[PDB]
RNA sequence: CGAUGUCGGCUCGUCGCAUCCUGGGGCUGAAGAAGGUCCCAAGGGUUGGGCUGUUCGCCCAUUAAAGCGGCACGCGAGCUG
RNA sequence: CGCUGAAAGCAUCUAAGCGGGAAGCCCGCCCCAAGAUGAGGCCUCCCACGGCAGCCGGUAAGGACCCGGGAAGACCA
């Protein structure tokens, strides 16, 4: 259980 | 300070063949057979036994002790025999013998029934004291102990089975 | 360690003692043994044991010489019981009484390509709460790159019954000799008409 | 001039009381007498050893502690399927197991190896069946 | 029974022992019996 | 970086043991019952619910117990979002 | 936790030897399994047919094809 929140390091992918 | 080198008499008339590895005794209550080690040598002169030890490393040294006593508890065995006692403390504690066997009453919800192995009797003098007997000096006193073990000494009472001579060391309560 | 083999026919409650007790009527005797396994000849010991008379016919030469060397008519089918030696030619429900405890191995009903819940009774996916196309999916079947395979063993969707299943330590509640009938108490594998062997249990 | 073949030779039978002699001192010499490195004409891609007989593998002898602390290792492919088996218990079940593995591991791996490993049979007990091959009876 | 790294005599009645290749502490004091690990 | 999808949940587990329970023990400031403390042991087991996105935590009612961790903080070509 | 016991005249569960001791380990229980190529075993049937460790033709014991089906089953089995 890593204490500090992790990041995303992507975005939810869209249609672009 | 050695034990070892220390000649075992023998009493006539017991009897000791050596041979290669083990030596034989045999005397008026049995025979038994000791087993030796190779390196070691035992000797038959007049109404005595010795061992030697071939050289002074530390192995040697603790084979060789070991060997007389070994041989002289044979020899004991066989004209004098063993035997060791247990007295039995405690209220409801009592000890009979059922035929050959020995029944053991020392509260839990059973009797106890201990079987004479061979070369074992059981001697039931009194109630609260019973004797193990044998030609067999290991073989008695793990007999005595299994017998003991059934139940042991309360570490608060004098409650239980006990060896002849074993003092009573309790602790206070409360 | 004795045993036979028979025909499960179906199943009844009687009553014993203001019980009622569920039962399944097994038709076992009689049983020809056709063949004695001896520690000499065969390396161990066993009686093969016959069972349902066979229209001669139906069967072949190598067959009908086994018969012949047994003093038996043709039957069929043949299976063992291992560990058994009875005296007679022929084994019966005899050896069993009201209250012996056995054994009975029978060959389940057949599912044939079952899902995962049926199987190995996985718990599917939820309902609805958006539930996609999954609602009796298995789920994950592992883990990443490690160890980035799939276990031996892993439980999948696949067959199911069909096999050989045992159930043990049944009562048995009846037996009746006038009709080769053997009632023992509880549930027995596979579908009426189906063949099982009785043997005595193997429990304490 | 071009180095010598063979022809195909005919495989001497070679018998081998294993009484008493230790597991892998044995086992090197095996292995040798299975490639066929003791004979002059020998050719390394082609099955020319000699068939080995042994006897008494249950009465074979280890130093040490590794009665007790030899433990013979099999894996099945499922989790936790890796199951330990200590080399007394070995020889009290399949004693003629503990000789076949160590010999084995002594031979090359590949195709060649494993046939080599077939012409070894290994007996516990004072006997063997190979009577037909009257087996010239070595000492190692 | 006590289990550490350092096994020392506790009284002028303890005794080192050595036993199946681990180094114990017996004594007639009940509490004083040790062994290293 | 001409892409190694990212918390939590669900699902399915498998492993470590520095063991929560159940088994075997030593010591006890162990009378009994019940605890404390260390040793052995990974076979199996380790509940339901209120709050919150939560993991965690707190609380309710139970329990033999309501163990702690690893597997890309296991698991989105398996689902949720 | 012991019994017997030296080294080390005593003591020691250990250096020789022998006991007791876990839901754990090995076996026992249920299921699979000789592709276990190390391809096992038993019972029983067939037969030493023609032409030229081989090919070809017709058969033996037997099997498959086809068909009526089946608490067996996706097809297959
Ligand atoms: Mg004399
Ligand atoms: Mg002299
Ligand atoms: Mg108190
Ligand atoms: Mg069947
Ligand atoms: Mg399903
Ligand atoms: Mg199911
Ligand atoms: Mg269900
Ligand atoms: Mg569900
Ligand atoms: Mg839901
Ligand atoms: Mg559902
Ligand atoms: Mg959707
Ligand atoms: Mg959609
Ligand atoms: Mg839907
Ligand atoms: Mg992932
Ligand atoms: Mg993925
Ligand atoms: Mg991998
Ligand atoms: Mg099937
Ligand atoms: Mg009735
Ligand atoms: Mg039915
Ligand atoms: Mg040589
Ligand atoms: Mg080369
Ligand atoms: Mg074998
Ligand atoms: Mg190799
Ligand atoms: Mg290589
Ligand atoms: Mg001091
Ligand atoms: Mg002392
Ligand atoms: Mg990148
Ligand atoms: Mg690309
Ligand atoms: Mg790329
Ligand atoms: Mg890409
Ligand atoms: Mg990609
Ligand atoms: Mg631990
Ligand atoms: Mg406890
Ligand atoms: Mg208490
Ligand atoms: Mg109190
Ligand atoms: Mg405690
Ligand atoms: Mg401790
Ligand atoms: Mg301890
Ligand atoms: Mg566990
Ligand atoms: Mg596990
Ligand atoms: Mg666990
Ligand atoms: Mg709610
Ligand atoms: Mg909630
Ligand atoms: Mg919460
Ligand atoms: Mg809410
Ligand atoms: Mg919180
Ligand atoms: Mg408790
Ligand atoms: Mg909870
Ligand atoms: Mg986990
Ligand atoms: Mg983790
Ligand atoms: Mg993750
Ligand atoms: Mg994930
Ligand atoms: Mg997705
Ligand atoms: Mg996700
Ligand atoms: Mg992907
Ligand atoms: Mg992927
Ligand atoms: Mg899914
Ligand atoms: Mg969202
Ligand atoms: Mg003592
Ligand atoms: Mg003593
Ligand atoms: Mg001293
Ligand atoms: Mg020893
Ligand atoms: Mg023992
Ligand atoms: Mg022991
Ligand atoms: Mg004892
Ligand atoms: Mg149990
Ligand atoms: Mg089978
Ligand atoms: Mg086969
Ligand atoms: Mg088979
Ligand atoms: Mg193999
Ligand atoms: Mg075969
Ligand atoms: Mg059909
Ligand atoms: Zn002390």
């Amino acid at each position: 259980r890593r204490i500090r929140p992790r990041p995303p390091r992507l975005p939810r992918p869209r249609p672009r | 300070s050695r034990i070892g080198r220390l000649p075992i008499p023998v009493p006539k008339g017991v009897s000791v063949e050596v041979a290669p590895g083990r030596v034989k005794v045999k005397g008026p209550k049995g025979e038994l057979e000791v087993p030796v080690s190779p390196e070691m040598r035992v000797v038959v002169e007049e109404g005595v036994v010795r061992v030697e030890r071939p050289s002074d490393e530390r192995r040697h040294k603790s084979l060789h002790g070991l060997t007389r006593t070994l041989i002289a508890n044979a020899v004991k065995g066989v004209s004098e025999g063993y035997s060791k006692e247990l007295l039995i403390k405690g209220i409801g504690y009592r000890a009979r013998l059922v035929g050959r066997a020995l029944e053991l009453t020392v509260g839990f919800s059973h009797p106890v029934v201990v079987e004479p192995p061979e070369g074992i009797t059981f001697e039931v003098p009194e109630p609260t004291r019973v004797r193990v007997s044998g030609i067999d000096k290991q073989k008695v006193g793990q007999v005595a102990a299994n017998i003991r073990a059934i139940r042991k000494p309360s570490a608060y009472h004098e409650k239980g089975i006990y060896y002849a001579g074993e003092p009573v060391r309790l602790k206070p309560g409360k | 360690m004795k045993g036979i083999l028979g025909v499960k026919v179906g199943m009844t409650r009687i009553f014993r003692d203001d019980r009622a007790v569920p039962v399944t009527v097994i038709l076992a005797g009689p049983c020809p043994v056709v063949q004695r396994r001896t520690p000499e000849k065969d390396g161990y010991t066993a009686v093969q044991l016959g069972f349902l008379p066979q229209n001669p016919k139906r069967v072949n030469r190598p067959l009908k010489g086994h018969f012949a060397k047994a003093g038996v008519e043709p039957v069929r089918i043949l299976r063992e019981i291992r560990d058994f030696n009875p005296e007679g030619d022929t084994v019966t429900v005899e050896i069993f009484k009201p209250g012996e405890r056995v054994d009975v191995t029978g060959t389940s009903k057949g599912r044939g390509f079952a899902g995962v819940m049926k199987r190995w009774n996985f718990a599917g996916g939820p309902d609805s709460h958006g539930a996609h196309k999954i609602h009796r999916h298995p789920g994950s079947i592992g883990n990443r790159k490690t160890p980035g395979r799939v276990y031996k063993g892993k439980k999948m969707a696949g067959h199911y019954g069909a096999e050989r299943v045992t159930v043990m330590n049944l009562e048995v509640v009846d037996v009746i000799p006038e009709e080769n009938l053997l009632l023992v108490k509880g549930a027995v594998p596979g579908p009426n008409g189906g063949l099982v062997i009785v043997r005595e249990t193997k429990k304490a | 001039m071009k180095t010598y073949v063979p022809k195909q030779v005919e495989p001497r039978w070679v018998l081998i009381d294993a009484e008493g002699k230790t597991l892998g001192r044995l086992a090197t010499k095996i292995a040798t007498l299975l490639r066929g490195k003791h004979r002059p004409d020998w050719t390394p891609n082609v099955a020319m050893g000699d068939f080995v007989v042994v006897v008494n593998a249950d009465k074979i002898r280890v130093t040490g502690k590794k009665l007790e602390q030899k433990i013979y290792t099999r894996y099945s492919g499922y989790p936790g399927g890796l199951k330990k088996i200590p080399l007394e218990k070995m020889l009290a079940t399949h004693p003629e197991r503990v000789l076949e593995h160590a010999v084995k591991g002594m031979l090359p791996k590949g195709p060649l190896g494993r046939r080599l490993f077939k012409r070894l049979k290994v007996y516990a007990g004072p006997d063997h069946p190979h009577q037909a091959q009257r087996p010239e009876k070595l000492e190692v | 029974m006590k289990v550490r790294a350092s096994v020392k005599r506790i009284c002028d009645k303890c005794k080192v022992i050595r036993r199946h290749g681990r180094v114990y502490v017996i004594c007639e004091n009940p509490k004083h019996k040790q062994r290293q690990g």
